[PDB]
């Protein structure tokens, strides 16, 4: 409910600099609880924001781009295996959850779930906001020092989703040659088209 | 008077006839016949009380949207652009008569895209400060479209966003963009997403 | 002539519908004596599920079925889920000389319109002398079809123009 009410307060700005400062200070205020709050916020709100019908009405705003930027920032920061042991949170964070679905890890699984939701959000024939939202999210994810787009050599959808988004130039070059495997040949061919 | 121009353009534009599709040994229209009809109509409406040129252009733009004929519509659009090039059909009049009651969002989506591509061929719309009603009507036709149309007609409708992007970008060097700020009051009442 | 019953049934506006039963059903049940006039058993949950959820507009499917083995259409990176539903790559493989495939993106398959797209016109047709003459007469011929149809009509017109400008 903390992150939910914070996002509800953020999605009432209607001004660019306002949203920019808002997310800029939200990324900081999320510290000392990076992993847990990041995982919960992303894997709960972003699906609920992209799966409901009233949730679409709230993401059509320029705040949407700032929210996507905040999401990718928290994701990239939580991907780092830092300690981040807060004073009073190192104890109250002793809970258990299978997360209700590389290796098997909560953040590792939450990121895969978000990527799968992204690929499904390219599910055509009906979308106005949440195609624009994912387009802004991918553009924000296009950045240096990137460790996302997990990219296992076997079957990982992120590059299939990248080809699908390209169907929807440097953006394709983002996940162009990650593992230097024949997987890169696919995105290479799709960029050639 | 208007019926004379109507019959003339019908004989000019609708010069096609159902002619036994089986091949005859017989064998440009878009380069010579179009120019001839354009010059004939030019002489006519120059000697036909040009004060009614507004109603004439309204009749023409109404007749253009009557034929479904996607390819035949594009040819008529090139004809109208060339008629603009000869110093006739001032841009403000033709665009103000073309945008209203004829764009018909979702009625003829192909005609929507072709109309806005034609307007982009005259994207400058070189005229006086009378670009106000054009921008207002464009914003109106953009806002009369909900946020759940489809995911297959996106680029076909994106010609509106392209025209607005050109207008706002050139506003650094085309027209006073403060006039655009004061003209877009309909969309922002101090911020309404 | 015996309009009495008609005018009375017309006058009988009120919502309560039990007088006709009590007035007629006794006589009919006395004369006609069926314990079960319709002894067939009817217990129906009609609709279970009816959707393939993978179908593009069926009208286009009919045309792609009616196509000759010479023609063959496909799909490019598709903005064609349900609304445009088509921008194909039809290669006119035939006996005569080949050419470049057009896009031919059509409207909803109800077809109060035609296909013509003309996307690759820029570099493909200007590059070659023969391809330049192909475009010339073919445009004039397509400016004649009254309400052309997506696959069969436009594709046959394209093939005819390609093998006619060939001379």
């Amino acid at each position: 409910w903390f992150c939910n009410n914070l996002i509800k307060e953020l999605l009432k700005e209607t001004r660019k600099e306002h949203t920019l400062r808002a997310v800029q200070l939200l990324y900081s205020i999320f510290c000392l609880d990076m992993q847990q709050v990041t995982l919960v916020l992303l894997g709960h709100i972003l699906p609920g924001l992209l799966t409901d019908s009233s949730k679409w009405h709230s993401l059509m705003d320029p705040p949407g781009t700032a929210l996507a930027k905040l999401a990718v920032w928290c994701a990239l920061s939580s991907y780092s295996s830092h300690k981040g042991q807060a004073s009073s949170r190192q104890k109250k964070r002793h809970r258990e959850d299978i997360e209700d679905y590389n290796m098997r890890d909560p953040l590792n699984r939450v990121l895969a779930n978000l990527f799968l939701l992204i690929s499904s959000i390219l599910g055509s024939r009906t979308a106005g906001p949440h195609t624009q939202f994912v387009q802004w999210f991918m553009e924000e994810c296009v950045g240096c020092l990137e460790q996302d787009s997990r990219g296992s050599i076997l079957q990982f959808m992120p590059f299939t989703t990248v080809s699908e988004l390209v169907k929807v130039s440097p953006k394709v070059v983002l996940a162009i040659t990650d593992l230097s495997l024949p997987l890169g040949r696919q995105v290479a061919a799709k960029a050639i088209a | 008077m208007e019926t004379q121009l109507q019959s003339i353009f019908e004989e000019v534009v609708k010069t096609e006839i159902i002619e036994e599709a089986f091949p005859g040994m017989f064998m440009e229209d878009e380069k010579t016949k179009l120019i001839s009809c354009l010059a004939a109509f030019r002489q006519f409406w120059s000697g036909l009380s040009q004060e009614s040129h507004e109603q004439c252009v309204q009749w023409i733009v109404k007749f253009i949207h009557g034929q479904h004929s996607p390819k035949r519509i594009s040819f008529l659009y090139d004809c109208l652009a060339m008629a603009v090039e000869t110093g006739l059909l001032p841009p403000r009049m033709v665009c103000e008569s073309l945008i209203n009651s004829d764009s018909l969002e979702w009625e003829r989506t192909q005609l929507w895209a072709l109309t806005f591509k034609l307007v982009r061929k005259i994207i400058g719309g070189v005229d006086y400060k009378g670009v106000r009603d054009l921008l207002k009507a464009i914003l109106e036709k953009i806002l009369t479209i909900p946020n759940t149309v489809s995911s297959a007609v996106v680029q076909q409708l994106l010609a509106a966003r392209e025209v607005i992007a050109y207008i706002l970008e050139r506003n650094a060097c085309l027209l006073p963009a403060y006039f655009a700020v004061t003209e877009i009051r309909k969309l922002y009442p101090e911020g309404k997403l | 002539q015996p309009l009495l019953d008609a005018v009375l049934a017309n006058i009988r506006s009120p919502v309560f519908n039990h007088s006709l039963y009590r007035t007629f059903v006794p006589a009919m049940m006395a004369i006609h004596g069926p314990p079960i006039v319709s002894p067939v058993v009817c217990s129906r949950k009609r609709r279970f599920e009816e959707d393939e959820r993978q179908s593009i507009p069926n009208v286009l499917q009919g045309e792609v079925a009616r196509l000759d083995p010479k023609f063959l259409v496909n799909l490019d990176p598709s903005h064609c889920s349900n609304n445009g539903t088509v921008h194909l790559i039809c290669k006119l493989d035939d006996k005569d000389l080949p050419s470049v495939p057009p896009l031919e993106l059509s409207v909803p398959a109800d077809y109060p319109a035609q296909s013509p797209m003309w996307i690759d016109r820029q570099w493909q047709y200007d590059a070659n002398p023969f391809l330049q003459s192909v475009h010339r007469c073919m445009t004039s011929r397509l400016l004649q079809l009254p309400d052309k149809h997506s696959v069969t009509a436009l594709l046959n017109t394209w093939a005819q123009s390609i093998h006619q400008a060939c001379l």
